[PDB]
């Protein structure tokens, strides 16, 4: 439930390649998925231990 | 090809010689070579130093276990069948050995 | 531009002067002045008297003095094998360098009577061997006797790096014996004596060397922990090659390599803010002052990610990962130590350079680590 | 020299050439540079005044592995037979005994063998009697210091003497090894040159991989459609995605800056989709092609996770009975390292606390008798030695030695936190 989400990160990490902090346009691509806005809030914490 | 049993030991605090020359004839032989560590010791990887794990391909795989009763059950049914003929007792032993094992009471 | 600064990189001093009064024998033929030349390093006192000696040898009546040096060999025998290399001759050698007594039948000279002075290169070798009582203080002790009846005497000249040596001698030897009492020592020339004999190695001079101030600058700014200022004239001569690469300026390179990350460049180190919540975690486990593993670590790393909620708990995998990233930048290092239960087993222990006033500081900027202080 | 003609061999079968065996050809370790350019001519034009003026220098240059020091004083010599001098590589831990080394560097001045003792004396000699040359790589230099630094001063003192044609060239693990380890008598003689190697940057570690990916980036090969074969019946092509290239740099050069960990882990990646091609169609061995970003995602999380967690979930009953028995003493006396014969105490205690289950007198039965109820009364369970041999060898446990089998000490060697949350599986 997880694994997809990055790589639609990754897509835009295709089209900028920018690591910002706080979001505004990344998660206009979640809400029409199913998923809710606190899922994606623990995945901006837990990929920090990524170092992405 | 390298066989190297109890490579755990080879990876000791004081020298270890012996796999920083195998290790670099990874990256400069053109003589094709590969190396087989078998070990025990499951934190094989910072057992080694800085210096001869920067040489390794860090590629290490595990060897699986008996995870369900039903598997060894599996294994022991073909470890004692026999699928060649050779004795005219074969037939009438095979199916001995595998009503033993269907009945979970047997 | 090259031939003049191909030619920079390579009697003569005022502590020669000191030592020809120290050899006022040395021309009459006679036995000199008792010499024990000591030295802080680094400061030239290798190449000082072999700069004597060659010039000695150059200088000088049949001539034969020779001087070996004792790095290789932990025993008094193979320096009086060394004495016979001049000769070229052929004898029974291993006995007559053996015994104190076997030196004595060594020294009569046998061509036109020229006395001979030994010279014991780097002598700390031998001080600084084994246990001292033992052997190496009575190797000392032997080489210093001279109580030879004829002016041919073995006069010593011998050469140390720590000032230790002469209260380590016996109160016999002590007594005004050998080549003790001329304790000659030599202060390191912080720009008055060093500098000038730069300028004199300046015989060839190019038109641009640079401003000689700024040398003068680059020796007065040196001298406060030095010895060796050719070879601090080696590191002018890697920036003379700065200006031939772009076609005091280095130490000021040098230092900034140095000095940083405590007070900057620390949160260089941890742009993951999880890596500033780990290294704080290794701090807090230096409560028990103990043997800091990697498990105990992450045994406080759980037990308080339990309580406050930050983060979800990672693996030790990732554990092992995130304190290695602490550690190329220099900050905390690994070391496998001991603990002795079954063989020579190693478990890490780990070690901060970094302290809680330099701590406080970036932590009071981000309050999520606040809950965990 | 000799013998590598005799390691050559006629019968080639044809080996199959498919789409990702060229890439792990140029992918292999070897074959100017970007991220150290400058530096490179920092060592070169500190070695050229001394090559071309009959000196004798020292150079100092440290880092962590994987940066190149390995490589570019290769590169600096290379180019200097164009333009005297005789190469030779000795490295630290290439040598048997410390010493071994004396012997190489008598033999590459003439081509005699004598001891270490009787090296260094005609060493010595000729290090101050030539008139007038030779340059030396003293590489890994941890390994050579161990003992007394009675070698170490050897390799320093040789270069003060104006009449020595050599110049050394030392590459350490640490800038601080002549300050923790060595004296300041050799701290006079290494100088203060000091080149500091840092890691490197992810931007030039994409500016490394496509040095190895020049010609076949984005390429094409010539395929027949039975064999798998690729040449440089389709003409297919094989793109690099570089955004997963980027993400394999912005992971290794945030953790150590190493130049084989990045190019091992593309080549780690590289053959997660060699096999999962051969997987779809089979050609064994005897559109358009590409490597998703989920490939370096797998190969990167691969030089992390364990298995231990997996292990002991996978292992037997009465291993994760004992484990939990352990856990137990160390919360109820919280001492850490408990005596081996209050483990079998509890053991046999964790029995009875337990009420009169079936399952468990299923167990009680067998954990002391392997059924046959003839042999029975056993004392310590059954296996009881084996499986802690088990967890001995397995690096999970820890057991001093001691003669007594009651008293010795048990301590445990990876967190009891995660040995508390595999058992709770
Ligand atoms: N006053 C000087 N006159 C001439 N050459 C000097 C002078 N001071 C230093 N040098 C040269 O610079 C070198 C620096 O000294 P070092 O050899 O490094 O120290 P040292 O000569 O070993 O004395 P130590 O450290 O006490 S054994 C000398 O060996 C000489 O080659
Ligand atoms: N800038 C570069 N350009 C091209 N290839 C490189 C570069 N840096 C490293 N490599 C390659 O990566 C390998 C890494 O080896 P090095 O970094 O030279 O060894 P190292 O840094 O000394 O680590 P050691 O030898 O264990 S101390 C080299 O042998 C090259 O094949």
């Amino acid at each position: 439930p997880t694994t997809k989400i990055f790589t639609i990160i990754k897509k835009m990490l295709q089209e900028t390649g920018k690591n910002t902090l706080s979001y505004e346009n990344i998660v206009k691509t979640v809400r029409l998925r199913g998923f809710t806005m606190l899922q994606l809030s623990n995945c901006i914490q837990e990929y920090s231990y990524l170092n992405v | 090809v390298f066989i190297f049993d109890e490579i755990d030991t080879f990876a000791g605090p004081v020298r270890q010689t012996l796999l920083y020359n195998l290790f670099d004839m990874v990256e400069h032989s053109r003589v094709p070579v590969c190396i087989f560590g078998c070990t025990t010791k499951l934190n094989i990887l910072e057992y080694l130093e800085k210096r001869v794990k920067s040489r390794f391909s860090q590629r290490v795989i595990y060897m699986p276990q008996i995870q369900n009763l039903d598997d060894m059950v599996d294994a022991v049914r073909n470890l004692l069948t026999v699928r060649s003929e050779i004795s005219p007792w074969v037939s009438q032993w095979n199916e001995t050995l595998e009503k033993e094992l269907s009945d979970p009471r047997s | 531009k090259a031939l003049l600064q191909k030619s920079s990189e390579l009697a003569r001093t005022a502590e020669y002067e000191q030592v020809m009064n120290f050899l006022a024998k040395a021309i009459s033929e006679h036995r000199s002045d008792s010499l024990y030349i000591t030295g802080p390093p680094g400061t030239g006192k290798t190449a000082q008297l072999d700069m004597i000696i060659r010039q000695k040898f150059q200088s000088l009546e049949s001539v034969a003095v020779t001087s070996i040096n004792c790095i290789s060999l932990g025993e008094p025998s193979s320096i009086f094998q060394k004495i016979f290399d001049s000769f070229q001759d052929l004898n029974g050698p291993t006995l007559q360098i053996k015994n104190m007594q076997h030196l004595q039948k060594f020294l009569e000279p046998y061509h036109k009577k020229t006395t001979f002075v030994v010279v014991l290169d780097e002598m700390d070798r031998l001080l600084h061997a084994n246990t001292s009582e033992t052997q190496s203080v009575r190797t000392i002790l032997e080489l210093f006797l001279l109580a030879k009846l004829p002016t041919v005497s073995f006069v010593l000249i011998g050469m140390a790096n720590s000032l230790d040596m002469k209260d380590r001698f016996l109160s016999r030897l002590n007594l005004d014996r050998g080549l003790l009492p001329q304790t000659i020592v030599f202060q390191p020339y912080t720009a008055e004596q060093m500098y000038e004999i730069v300028i004199q190695k300046m015989s060839s001079l190019p038109t641009i060397i640079f401003q000689p101030m700024a040398i003068k600058f680059a020796a007065k700014k040196c001298a406060g922990n030095t010895g060796d200022l050719r070879k601090l004239f080696d590191v002018l001569r890697g920036s003379i090659e700065i200006y031939e690469l772009e076609k005091l300026n280095y130490i000021a390179k040098v230092f900034s390599k140095f000095v940083n990350n405590n007070s900057t460049r620390t949160r260089i180190a941890k742009l993951n803010i999880q890596q500033k919540l780990i290294l704080c975690t290794i701090i807090q486990s230096l409560k028990l002052n103990s043997d800091a593993t990697i498990d105990e670590s992450f045994d406080h790393y759980i037990k308080a990610i339990t309580k406050t909620d930050t983060l979800a708990p990672l693996q030790r995998n990732e554990f092992l990962e995130i304190c290695t990233i602490l550690e190329t930048c220099g900050l905390v290092s690994i070391k496998k130590t001991k603990c002795k239960g079954k063989t020579k087993r190693f478990v890490d222990k780990i070690d901060v350079d970094l302290d809680m006033r330099e701590f406080y500081d970036e932590m009071t900027k981000i309050s999520i680590l606040k809950p965990f202080l | 020299s000799r013998f590598e003609n005799k390691l050559k061999t006629t019968q080639k079968h044809q080996i199959v050439e498919t789409i990702f065996s060229k890439v792990k050809k140029q992918l292999n370790s070897s074959y100017y540079l970007p991220a150290r350019e400058n530096e490179f001519a920092s060592i070169y034009l500190s070695a050229y005044s001394a090559i071309e003026s009959d000196s004798a220098t020292t150079i100092y240059v440290a880092g962590t592995p994987g940066v190149g020091k390995t490589l570019t004083v290769r590169e600096v010599v290379k180019e200097l037979l164009s333009s005297d001098f005789l190469y030779v590589e000795i490295n630290g831990l290439k040598m048997v005994k410390p010493t071994d080394c004396y012997e190489t560097l008598w033999n590459k001045v003439s081509g005699e063998r004598l001891t270490w003792a009787a090296s260094m004396e005609s060493l010595e000699f000729y290090f101050k009697r030539v008139p007038k040359t030779i340059v030396v790589l003293l590489d890994e230099l941890d390994a050579m210091v161990t003992k007394s630094q009675d070698i170490m001063y050897n390799f320093f003192n040789w270069t003060t003497y104006e009449n020595a044609k050599l110049i050394v060239i030392a590459v350490a693990n640490t800038m601080d090894l002549p300050e923790r380890q060595l004296g300041n008598k050799i701290t006079s003689r290494i100088g203060f040159t000091r080149i500091m190697f840092t890691g490197y940057t992810h931007e030039e570690l994409k500016n490394i991989i496509d040095l190895r990916l020049k010609g076949l980036n984005d390429s094409f090969f010539y395929v027949d459609t039975k064999t798998g074969n690729a040449i440089l019946v389709r003409k297919v092509r094989l793109r690099m995605s570089a955004d997963a290239i980027e993400i394999a740099s912005r992971k290794v050069a945030s953790v150590s800056g190493d130049a084989r960990r990045a190019l091992k882990v593309c080549k780690r990646a590289a053959e997660i989709a060699e096999k999962h091609y051969m997987a779809k169609h089979g050609y064994g061995y005897d559109g358009v092609q590409t490597v998703h970003i989920t490939h370096v995602m797998k190969a990167l999380n691969e030089t992390l996770n364990s298995h231990v967690i997996t292990f002991m979930t996978r292992l037997s009953f009465t291993a994760k009975l004992f484990i939990y028995a352990l856990l137990n003493l160390m919360k109820k006396n919280g001492s850490q390292e408990q005596e081996l014969g209050d483990i079998v105490d509890e053991i046999k205690l964790l029995i009875e606390v337990n009420g009169s289950n079936k399952f468990v007198m299923e167990i009680a039965k067998t954990l002391f008798q392997q059924g046959s109820d003839n042999i029975s009364e056993q004392l310590r369970i059954i296996s009881w030695d084996f499986v802690l041999n088990q967890l001995l060898d397995a690096g999970i446990l820890f057991k001093q030695t001691m003669k007594n089998d009651r008293i010795c000490c048990v301590k445990l060697n990876i967190s009891v936190e995660e040995a508390k949350r595999a058992m709770n599986e």
